[PDB]
């Protein structure tokens, strides 16, 4: 059966200065224990004896034997000194109760409870269960309780009485994945090129935890990190992979990963590594191109290119064009390799359909494709002519070949008011001769 | 292990020091002979009584809306320290006398215990 | 007359005060009753003492060049208030007392507040 | 005569705490004087008694007479505790002394000597001259200087002693004159518009003189003011200058003007206040313009526009051309209020003729100026007859006209009179030929 005391009461109040003794009757007697916030004391004697009481004297002693069985007394120093102890580290996670530690000297008191500082109120929501004997506890400590401020206050002899100030610090609990993005969706690099990416993970505190994987890879890489906080409940951390040299191999899935109690996201790049660089062009057009005297006609390619295309020319017989081209990426996005050329012909010279040629180098490469452009024209008729057999010749010049009637390619027709006109798909043109006979 | 949990708004602590008067004198719980002891056992106390006394020197200041302010910077080192106590009292997880310090002292004192926790336990 | 010598610096005090500690104490020799006498009265005396205890200010800041340090305002408003002395000394003790940052820079933006008032 | 004071001394010596009776006889005697720092008390007694003398008593005392005449002797202190008396207030106009108030309080000390602050040594070329009775002195003081942290230093007992502690304060010689520049030189306005002008002044001090005046009108016009110092010898003001309703008397030259004990400097703007916008138009080209079909031509106006120009827009037949035409400010200039419109025309077609207008306008004003482009094109022939009459015929159309001319052995012309018997059709740009042959 477990100890005994005298004093028998569960609760004795000794004046300061009082002496303390308490006697603990118990043939398997082992040891006193006192404990109070932090503080703890533990002595071999069955008595318990102190000969003058101080106010951190308050507190509790056990008596506890060889069985283990233990019985307990709580003592209050009556000090109008002081009437609270503190333990002023007031730390509390989010969503659980926490516990103002200021337990009192003095029981024989009214009206203790939590107050604010300066005089401001407490948040009306917040609530609070006061207990003498270990402090005052606030339920449920939400987010708007961050460096929330408390005085632990006591009504004694009419007059109301308050420690020093408490400050309520908050440990968030998650209710939200962690929130990342990550600087460029995909990357494109020249073999020997440096890949650098930067994760960004953005969480309520700075225990959330994140990472870099190569898919399909459970290898750590090497990273470096930067981090702030943007106020309260507001963390920020900036994670940046490198791979100082990129080799082929590397081309691949890059992941960044963040958990935190709550759950997890990830956010994922992806890396090309191209052992040289390329061109490829596309005529938006078929190569050989038609086009009427005067007609209208655009020339079009498109091209991939990396690296970046450095020179873009267009040439016409070997003679280089300017202020007729217009130079465009094909997306605005910034992973854009894809690129569009483009020259304009206008109204075009029977003399100018030949041959037009599209030239684009990049460091790796150097690519051309050439276009075959034929104006036609109207056949036009350069010799009407009577020769001294009596015969009369006509000639026209034309693309396509002119075909010739009687009422560039060139052609010549003959025969023994006359009149020549030749025709192809263009256009008509005529010539005149006119006859008297006696 | 924490080295996580130390966000590097700590660089700020230079310009801190150059705001605060020289003259200027902070109080903390020092622990006694925390300079000559190996890292672990002072460590431990020392992040708790920064933490007060930082949360006390961050009353001192109000809050400027534009640039950096006195207050926004201890308030950003409080938030560090304050989730240093969390981890060492989660991760070891098994008061000394007040003196007081110009602000480069303390300051010195504040950047040894974050040095403490780039070889922690 | 001297409201020209008064650079607009002054307005960033409040800038300052928020920046110095409230627990902190600047000394500063008061011409009593300042608070109730006209301008002309206390003012020549408190432009001398606001420039000395400006410049032991001065003393205990250092010079954060990125941003607006406290060294960069107080400088600049002891370029103020020695300008104030030049004029006042051109154109026209007490026993040290000691202030919290909101009362010493009351008793600044009084003072200057006397210039655009000024004989 | 002057009076008699006893003791006869120049200088005399007293410890602290001791008696400092001093007894002057003229039979005009008036009153003394006693002065040290700012510090003076006047006594009308012919007799100068204190019976314990504290270290403030160090300083000069002098007894004058009903005659004028003035006599004096000059008293320490020695005291080990106030060795030096201070006032810390140390200004000095640049180029000149300037004297640190630090007076000795026993002067049979060694080596009276100024020293900077926190050990640091002077300024190399500081050089100064000391005084037991008034103080220590700074030749020529120079802005290197300013801020300079001294402490005054004495030796006594083989140790070394410091005053209170000193800083140098520095007012410029102003040695070059205000530097002043303004946000624009040039200002147009329609009428009843707000007029805003700053500009800036920089000087060493804030004691520039700087204002606005109207050019040909004394009166100095309505300031708003902002300044900064931007350290050491370093000062900025901005000077404002606004009319809320402008109006054309309102225009004129406006001068900031900025002096200083050295010399002035100012800066004028010029402000343009006009009844109502207007657009006036230049053709760099003759109105009517004469092209060989197949060839480029350029139509091109500059013109003058305020407020700036909304619309721009080239017309050919009744209708709106448009991806051929460029327009630009003609120069960079924030000044010019002038435009330059192009239109391209390329290869034109001979059926293209016709006039051209080209269409602008802001709030104020419309404008149109209007070009004629005739294009020449090789006549061509068309036709080859002969009439009823027998006569034979020839027609051919070109611009301009054809002409037609007769061998024998757009606008048209026709043109008529053992034979081959041609006609040719030509104008300044083609020539043609068409043939008939007749055999009898
Ligand atoms: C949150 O992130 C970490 C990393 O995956 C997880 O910690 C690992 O969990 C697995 C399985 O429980 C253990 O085998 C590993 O030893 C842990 N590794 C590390 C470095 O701690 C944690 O469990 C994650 N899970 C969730 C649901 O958030
Ligand atoms: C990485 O993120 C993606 C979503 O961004 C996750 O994909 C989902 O996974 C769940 C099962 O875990 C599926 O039910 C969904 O259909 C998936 N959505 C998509 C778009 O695929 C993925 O599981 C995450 N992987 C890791 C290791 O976190
Ligand atoms: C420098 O700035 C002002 C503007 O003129 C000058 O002050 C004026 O000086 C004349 C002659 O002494 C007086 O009549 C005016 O009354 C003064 N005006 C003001 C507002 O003080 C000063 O003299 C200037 N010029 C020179 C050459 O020193
Ligand atoms: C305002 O400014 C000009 C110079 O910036 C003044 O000085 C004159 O300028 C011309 C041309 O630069 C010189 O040839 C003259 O020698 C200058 N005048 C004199 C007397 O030397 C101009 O006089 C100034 N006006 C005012 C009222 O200050
Ligand atoms: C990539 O290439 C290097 C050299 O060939 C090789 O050592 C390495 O194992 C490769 N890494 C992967 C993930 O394939
Ligand atoms: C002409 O100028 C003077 C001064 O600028 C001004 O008072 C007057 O009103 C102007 N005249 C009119 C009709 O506004």
């Amino acid at each position: 059966s477990p100890p005994s005391i005298h004093p028998g009461k569960s609760d004795l109040i000794v004046r300061v200065g009082d002496e303390i003794r308490l006697l603990c009757t118990d043939p398997g007697f082992v040891k006193w224990t006192f404990e109070i916030l932090d503080e703890t004391n533990e002595n071999k004697q069955n008595e318990w004896i102190t000969e003058k009481a101080e106010a951190t004297n308050t507190g509790k002693y056990t008596c506890t034997n060889k069985h283990g069985l233990s019985n307990s007394i709580y003592v209050f120093v009556r000090d109008p000194a002081k009437l609270f102890l503190v333990d002023r580290s007031l730390y509390g996670k989010e969503d659980n109760d926490t516990l103002v530690r200021c337990p009192l000297t003095d029981p024989e008191v009214t009206n203790y409870s939590l107050k604010g500082c300066q005089g401001k109120p407490l948040p009306k929501d917040l609530r609070f269960i006061p207990d003498p004997k270990a402090g005052i506890m606030i339920k449920s400590v939400k987010r708007a309780y961050h460096r929330l401020c408390l005085h632990c206050s006591v009504d004694q002899e009419g007059k109301s009485v308050l420690s020093e100030k408490f400050i309520l610090k908050v440990r968030p609990a998650f209710k939200a994945v962690p929130v990342v993005s990550v600087s460029k969706a995909s990357y494109l690099l020249r073999e020997g090129e440096e890949f650098t990416v930067t994760c960004t993970i953005k969480d309520v505190s700075s225990s959330v935890y994140s990472t870099w994987k190569r898919e399909n890879s459970q290898t750590k890489l090497q990273e470096k990190y930067n981090s702030w906080h943007h106020g309260d409940f507001n963390y920020e951390r900036q994670a940046t992979l490198t791979i100082s040299s990129a080799r082929v191999n590397d081309s691949g899935v890059f992941m960044c990963y963040a958990n935190n109690t709550f759950g997890s996201a990830n956010v994922t790049t992806t890396l090309e590594v191209v052992d040289k660089g390329f061109i490829n062009i596309f005529p938006m057009i078929n190569t050989t191109v038609f086009v009427n005297d005067g007609e209208n006609v655009d020339l079009i390619v498109e091209y991939e290119a990396f690296p970046k295309p450095e020179h873009q020319q267009w040439i016409y017989m070997n003679r280089t064009f300017t202020d007729k081209w217009e130079d465009y990426p094909k997306s605005e996005n910034e992973s854009n390799i894809r690129y569009v050329s483009e020259l304009h012909l206008t109204r075009l010279k029977g003399t100018e359909g030949g041959t037009y040629t599209f030239l684009v180098s990049n460091s790796d490469v150097n690519a051309a494709i050439a276009f075959n452009v034929y104006v036609n024209t109207k056949p036009e008729i350069l010799t009407y002519d009577r020769l001294v057999n009596g015969m009369l010749q006509c000639v026209a010049a034309g693309f396509p070949e002119p075909t010739i009637d009687w009422y560039k390619l060139v052609v010549q027709s003959s025969i023994d008011t006359v009149e020549c006109k030749a025709y192809n798909d263009v256009g008509k043109t005529s010539a005149y001769a006119y006859f008297n006979f006696a | 292990i924490c080295r996580n949990r130390v966000t590097n708004n700590v660089k700020d602590v230079t310009k801190l020091v150059a705001n605060l008067p020289k003259d200027y004198m902070i109080t903390l719980k020092y622990v006694p002979g925390m300079d000559v002891l190996p890292s672990h056992c002072w460590i431990s106390e020392m992040v708790v009584q920064l933490s007060d006394s930082l949360t006390d020197l961050l009353d001192k200041f109000s809050n400027i809306s534009e640039g950096l302010s006195n207050y926004s910077i201890i308030d950003k080192l409080v938030n560090i320290v304050d989730d240093l106590v969390e981890c060492v009292k989660e991760n070891s997880s098994k008061s000394p006398e007040p003196r007081l310090f110009t602000p480069e002292e303390f300051f010195r004192i504040f950047n040894r215990s974050i040095d403490a926790f780039k070889d922690f336990v």
